[PDB]
């Protein structure tokens, strides 16, 4: 056990050894971004395969080239933080080194003329933080993995559902990496035809004959053979011994059956059979035949052959004739009569049809047709079947060469034509469109790596034009590429692409399940009004691969999947998930990772298998799947087993407790529901756990881990430096750790991030030990709500539906308060009549509201502000305004006249009150700096160096430390070191060379430790002086930040980990809810009605064992008040742990007193315990630790009435429950309008909060008010309310004069109509 | 002049490696800072009111 877990172990329900650690949650991400940045000394990902690909650029007339040589990453000009503060992306310079070769003209093609070696800065390339993210123009973002179809060849079928009979149409589509789409159908009258790029329907010889395929050389590929002989003048079938098993057979020593089995006949064996005349007739020619004599064409191959043919070629001499096979089952004739309905006769016409379907209205010549079927797909600049796709292609055709491929040919043609062909037959299966075989994984490497191609072909381009011109001499490699598309290209990737999304930020869950998120729609992928049920559905190929439970409820349902907890994506972008081997009967420690087409041959066992002592299995028969079919399989034949009991579903799923019990919709539920939650002020563990929580908590990154162990040396709420041990620390090294912890920050959904330490000065920690505690972490532990006290009870209809009853005391105890940060931008901009100003004079506006600003006109640091105070005072140039007579007089008799400029300053917005907590000022390079910048400046600068000289002393006494150690070697009395002062041992004078010479080499170390201090200080102050890259036009901007403490309230949506939401309906006074005998009242009643109906029974069980885990940590708190014996309470601990047959061997005797009185101290509030999904406590043991705790078998208590004080006449079900606060607030949610701001064309109100917006009265809503009759209300909502200009202020104005009437008019909207039907030529016209 | 700009700009962000500021532009154009910013602001072209 490390530090942070010894510190409160989490007692463990389940029952199975878990053989596997759970991977790093974020690998996918991470592994994919070290793949496209990481040098590939083989060129086969990332930069350098995209280099590779576009270069070396070839001039047209070859005079001369670029040639790539290497590339390398520069520093960043920014780190993290300050690129987050800026609002600029956090990137890395691209210089790659390219070489222009200039040939001679004169000397033969090939020779090297002149050489320039040169590095040119060819864009920015963004980069990833640690944790899997990246910063765009200073926000966090995610990129988000894509499902897309793997590139290759698919054969599908229509299933008979588009002929008016059935007719099973079968068809073949080939798809590449990039280029052209192939397709290859059947119609209904049995006639194979081709498609290139999805037009009009081709016979689909024309290909075959493209690449010069004479028709015998069809016939013979697609078609056998039977031969026929002239044999002492009979006729002679060369018999196939297969083929046999309507006439009289030949051979009379074994005569067959005669007009009306097989093989016992042809067991002897003869190779001679005569046949009818007429079984020629109907047969069909394989052979052109030639005449000499005659000069002429007797018979064309694909001809069937008739009688007057037959004496024609036996005029001829011509004895052998074959002709090719055809049956109505096995073998078909299709490609002959696709030979027959083709009008083409040679390649030419071939090159000819192929160009009139591509570019029709076109005058086709050889040599165009010639270059666009070679660059159709057999030109590797236009076509790329990839690795991944011509792997793809090779097993489905079942080819075995040509594995670096990337273009097609002759033989990859004829293979697909020859499968397409084999499944019409009946050999051969279609295949599975959501076989996750057939669907990959493309992560940011790809696409990051895809675009950057697109920005260098665009780059190359240009390149080539400029190469071919010739006058070459006098330029250098980087005066011929183009940076700037290549910027343009990653730039569009990271801030405008669909799966490049803004962060979730909610909690540390929502993070992780953010990255490990896979979605189908964006480029390349799906849309969501053309994908049909069977995408959506679960395939049986998503187990251990895709979870089944996580997925948006909505339009988007099955479109965006989660990662399972194990899942892995191979070397090829295809997911695997690991499974212990089984060799011997035993189930072995080693694993091995198999994707889904693997998965389908062995049978796998499940981890509920029972197992005995000696590794194998219990019962004869298994429980086991194959080929995605679950049964019973005998033991021997068992050969892989499942490594976790939580392998098939997400890490969201994995932290619900009691799964099992759950239904899937309420789980999935659950899963979506438990990202929306928001932090609280106090974060408390879930006393009901998955055992889960540590690694979403350490590997979310919100939390601070110890790099390398040691003693904490100093601890304070924003700093942990750690002292490291000697064993582990770099030769020469200073020997100590820094951790600056985030403090009040706000997140990407307006919420706090805060760490907190959670350590002491001086103990021990190890690598990996938790140091700080991010936003819902406790100990190292998820904790995404709150522990509170339930009831199953209706109450005075206040939990009617799904409504929640919350006691006074949650609010007092501010259990579900949060911390909301919001920030305020005003922005001083130049415009025409002058330059607008930031100050403290503002017109019409007093001292009351000036007094929180400052000189300069800004609010002070820690000023209570509420709605419509203002926060920076800005005045704007106004031009001259008419002033109508009426004040015109009103100024000529009170003289005051100010309207010079115009108040247009920046105010907290209505219903938002909180303390201003941060103001950032950025000045433009050439403005005046005014007091208040200055002040931040002077306050940046003094912390910074405050900073520095603090790790400077921190370093140096661990540095001094590690020299006093290896003087110590020896041993001496440093007191006569302290005797002389320290700044005057660098006084002392020494004449022995041996001491005189390590009196030098101190005196220049310190000069070098003075010069680092010095240029880390300068580069910090460069740092924080340069002033800002403000927009064109802005002269200042001022960025406020405001804390709001929002507490729980009615409207405000609460929930726990099983589906059960709930909005908040009453906040009850603490002496009208029910209590115990002991007094003790409970926090929330929740309906019971909810339950049964939906099936989440796992929320009654975490009660029960909610309620015992409270009734042990109330034993625990007893003992520890009592000041009872250590001997004992060690005892209690044992016993607790070791309750049930569990995997948990907690032995309290190898723990220190200390350790045991910490543990004890951690468990006060409860035991926490851990139920893991599908491994879980059953009933048993929940109710052995009920009476283990003193508490009734059944979890029901006798409740009594606080308005009455009469007991309810059954027992209720009283517990504690895990529940969140989701991100959908009664604050956030209300909204009213009077009359505000109105659309430019149509003059009708807006939409949304943000604008002050109106409300929608749809069709339905007019529908709803015709079928009511009212037609006064119905020409209110149409009229006076939305666009009639006229009648919406006489109805403002008689409403302020108390008469209620109205006096509509023509809607703006109908005017609009009207114009554009007149716009479109069309005279409408209204009559009189 | 905005064309010009675009290359002087050009060269510089080639030989430097970053976005040259707008005081170095002036000095390689020999023209005043603000005629530069007035130029940088000029017009860029008009968004459409259908963008998603």
């Amino acid at each position: 056990y490390s530090y942070t877990e010894k510190k409160r172990i989490r007692k463990d329900f389940g029952t199975r050894p878990q053989v596997l650690d759970i991977p790093y949650l974020l690998s996918i991400q991470l592994d994919s971004f070290e793949k496209f940045i990481e040098q590939d000394p083989e060129g086969q990902y990332g930069l350098e395969a995209a280099f590779r690909s576009v270069f070396p650029i070839q001039s047209y007339n070859g005079n001369s080239e670029l040639q790539y040589v290497s590339y390398r990453l520069g520093e960043p000009v920014f780190d993290v933080k300050e690129c987050q503060i800026r609002g600029v992306t956090y990137s890395k310079p691209l210089r790659v080194k390219l070489r222009l070769v200039i040939f001679d003209k004169d000397a033969p093609a090939g020779t090297v003329k002149d050489i320039k070696e040169q590095e040119v800065y060819m864009g920015e390339i963004p980069l990833m933080t640690e944790n899997g993210t990246f910063v765009i123009n200073g926000t966090e973002r995610v990129i988000v993995s894509q499902l897309h179809r793997s590139p290759g060849v698919f054969f599908d079928s229509d299933k008979g559902k588009t002929h008016s009979s059935g007719k099973v149409l079968y068809n073949a589509r080939i798809i590449p990496y990039r280029g052209s789409w192939l397709d290859f159908e059947f119609d209904p009258k049995d006639n194979l035809y081709v498609r290139i790029d999805r037009r009009r329907k081709l016979p689909a010889s024309i290909i075959l004959r493209v690449l010069g395929k004479t028709s015998a050389e069809i016939l013979d590929i697609f078609f056998e053979k039977v031969n026929f002989e002239v044999k002492d003048q009979t006729l002679m079938m060369e018999l196939v011994p297969e083929r046999l098993r309507t006439f009289d057979i030949e051979a009379d020593g074994k005569v067959y059956v005669e007009k009306g089995h097989i093989r016992q006949l042809e067991k002897d064996g003869v190779n001679f059979i005569e046949v009818p005349v007429e079984y020629i007739v109907g047969k069909v020619s394989a052979k052109d035949y030639v005449n000499e004599a005659t000069g002429e064409l007797i018979i064309t191959a694909n001809q069937e052959i008739s009688l007057e043919a037959l004496a024609n070629l036996s005029q001829a001499g011509y004895k052998k004739l074959e002709v090719l096979f055809t049956n109505d089952l096995d073998h078909g004739p299709f490609m002959s009569e696709t030979l027959r309905v083709d009008s083409t006769t040679d390649r030419i016409s071939a090159l000819v049809e192929i160009y009139r379907m591509m570019r029709p209205g076109e005058p086709p010549t050889k040599e165009a047709a010639e270059s666009l079927f070679e660059s159709l797909f057999f030109s590797a600049e236009r076509y790329d079947l990839s690795t991944v796709g011509r792997m793809k292609f090779n097993s489905s055709i079942g080819r075995e060469d040509a594995e670096e491929q990337g273009t097609l040919d002759e033989v990859d043609i004829i293979e697909v034509m020859k499968k397409l062909i084999s499944i019409r037959n009946g050999k051969g299966e279609v295949d599975d469109i959501d076989h996750l075989g057939n669907r990959r994984i493309r992560s940011v490497g790809e696409m990051a790596e895809n675009q950057f191609r697109v920005g260098l072909v665009r780059v190359e381009r240009a390149v080539k034009e400029r190469l071919s011109l010739g006058d070459l001499d006098n330029v250098m490699p980087q005066d011929l590429i183009n940076a700037k598309p290549i910027s343009a290209a990653v730039k569009e990737f990271f801030g405008s692409s669909q799966l490049s999304q803004f962060m979730d930020q909610n909690n540390p869950l929502s993070e992780v399940t953010h990255k490990r998120r896979i979605s189908a729609l964006g480029p390349g992928g799906l849309t969501r009004e053309r994908a049909g049920f069977e995408v959506r559905d679960v395939h049986v190929t998503h187990y251990g691969r895709l979870c089944p439970i996580e997925t948006p409820e909505g339009p988007n349902i099955g479109l965006i999947n989660s990662l399972s907890a194990f899942a892995r994506c191979n070397e090829y972008g295809f997911l695997e998930t690991p499974y212990r081997r089984v060799v011997n009967g035993v189930v072995t420690d080693e694993v091995d990772y198999l994707s889904a087409i693997e998965e389908g041959q062995f049978v796998i066992a499940q981890a509920n298998a029972k197992l005995t002592e000696e590794g194998g299995f219990a019962d004869e028969l298994v429980t086991a799947r194959q080929k995605g079919e679950s049964g019973l399989h005998p033991r021997e034949h068992v050969d892989y087993m499942d490594v976790a009991t939580n392998q098939v579903v997400s890490i969201a799923a994995s932290l619900i407790p009691f799964l099992e019990h759950d239904d899937a919709n309420r789980a999935l539920m659950g899963a979506n529901m438990q990202r929306q939650a928001v932090p609280t002020l106090r974060s408390e563990k879930p006393l009901v756990g998955t055992g889960i929580e540590r690694n979403v908590a350490v590997d979310s990154g919100v939390t601070a881990v110890a790099k390398r162990g040691g003693v904490i040396q100093s601890v304070d709420a924003s700093r942990i430096v750690v002292k490291v041990n000697e064993e582990e620390l770099i030769p020469g090294e200073a020997g100590i750790d820094i951790y600056n912890l985030t403090k009040y920050t706000r997140s990407n959904q307006n919420t706090c991030i805060n760490q907190r330490p959670c350590v002491m000065p001086g103990e021990p920690v190890a690598r990996g030990d938790v140091l700080a505690d991010g936003p819902s972490t406790d100990l190292g532990e998820l904790a995404l709500g709150q522990n509170m006290r339930i009831a199953f009870m209706p109450w005075n209809g206040y939990n009617f539906e799904d409504s929640i009853l919350v006691s006074e005391r949650v609010v007092q105890d501010d259990r579900f308060t949060t911390i909301h940060i919001q920030e305020l931008s005003c922005v001083a901009r130049d415009t025409k009549l002058g330059a607008e100003e930031i100050t403290a004079d503002i017109p019409n506006v007093g001292e009351a509201a000036l007094s929180k600003l400052d000189e300069s006109g800004i609010v002070y640091i820690g000023a209570e502000v509420k709605g419509g105070d203002i926060l920076v005072g800005k005045v704007t140039p106004k031009g001259e305004t008419q002033l109508t007579p009426e004040e015109k007089l009103l100024r000529a008799i009170f003289g005051e006249k100010a309207s010079d400029v115009k108040d247009t300053s920046l105010r907290v917005p209505n219903s938002v009150a909180g303390t201003v907590i941060d103001v950032q000022v950025f000045t433009r390079d050439g403005v005046e700096k005014d007091k208040r910048a200055l002040e931040i400046e002077q306050m940046q600068l003094k912390e910074a160096k405050k900073d520095l000289t603090e790790e400077f002393q921190i370093l140096e006494g661990g540095l001094l430390a590690r020299v006093r150690s290896v003087l110590l070697a020896g041993g001496y009395t440093e007191a006569k070191l302290s005797s002389i002062e320290r700044k005057k041992w660098l006084e002392q004078t020494l004449e022995n060379e041996e001491l005189q010479n390590q009196l030098e080499q101190l005196a220049e170390q310190y000069d070098e430790l003075k010069a680092d201090f010095d240029k880390k200080f300068e580069a910090k102050r460069r740092k924080i002086t340069q002033g800002d890259d403000l927009a064109p036009g802005v002269l200042k901007i001022v960025k406020v930040y405001l804390a709001v403490k929002r507490r729980i309230q009615p409207g405000d949506k609460m929930a726990g980990r099983h589906g059960n939401k709930g909005v908040i309906s009453k906040i009850n006074p603490v002496e009208d809810m029910p209590y115990d005998e002991n007094g003790q009242p409970v926090d929330i009643v929740l309906n019971p009605l909810g339950v049964p109906s939906r099936m989440n029974i796992g929320q009654i069980l975490e009660v029960h064992l909610g309620l015992a885990a409270k009734g042990i940590g109330d034993k625990i708190n007893q003992m520890i008040k009592e000041q009872q014996e250590l001997a004992k309470l060690r005892e209690f601990l044992q016993k607790v742990y070791d309750l049930g047959d569990t995997r948990q061997r907690v032995d309290i005797s190898e723990l220190s007193d200390e350790d045991v009185r910490t543990l004890a101290h951690n468990l006060r509030a409860g035991l926490p315990v851990a139920t893991p999904v599908f491994d879980g406590a059953p009933e048993s043991s929940i109710k052995a630790m009920l009476e283990l705790a003193d508490l009734p078998a059944s979890g029901q208590l006798t409740l009594f009435d606080g308005r009455t004080g009469d007991a309810f006449e059954r027992p209720v079900t009283v517990g504690y429950m895990y529940m969140l606060k989701l991100n959908h607030l009664v604050d956030d949610k209300m909204h009213a309008r009077s009359t505000g701001s109105y659309s430019l064309v149509t003059q009708q109100p807006l939409g949304g909060k943000a604008q002050f917006g109106g409300q929608r009265f749809g069709e339905m809503e007019v529908w709803a008010l015709e079928a009511y009759g009212a037609a006064y209300t119905l020409q209110e909502m149409l009229t006076v309310k939305s666009d009639d200009v006229n009648g919406r202020t006489k109805m403002y104005k008689n409403i302020v004069d108390g008469n209620h009437a109205m006096e509509p008019g023509m809607p703006e909207s109908f005017n609009v109509l009207l114009k554009e039907i007149r716009s479109l030529g069309i005279n409408i016209e209204l009559e009189d | 002049t905005i064309n010009k700009l675009n290359r002087i700009s050009r060269q510089m962000l080639q030989e430097m490696g970053r976005e040259p500021l707008p005081e170095e532009l002036a000095e390689r154009m020999q023209m005043p800072e603000d005629k530069i910013r007035k130029v940088l602001k000029i017009a860029k072209e008009p968004i459409s009111m259908e963008t998603p």
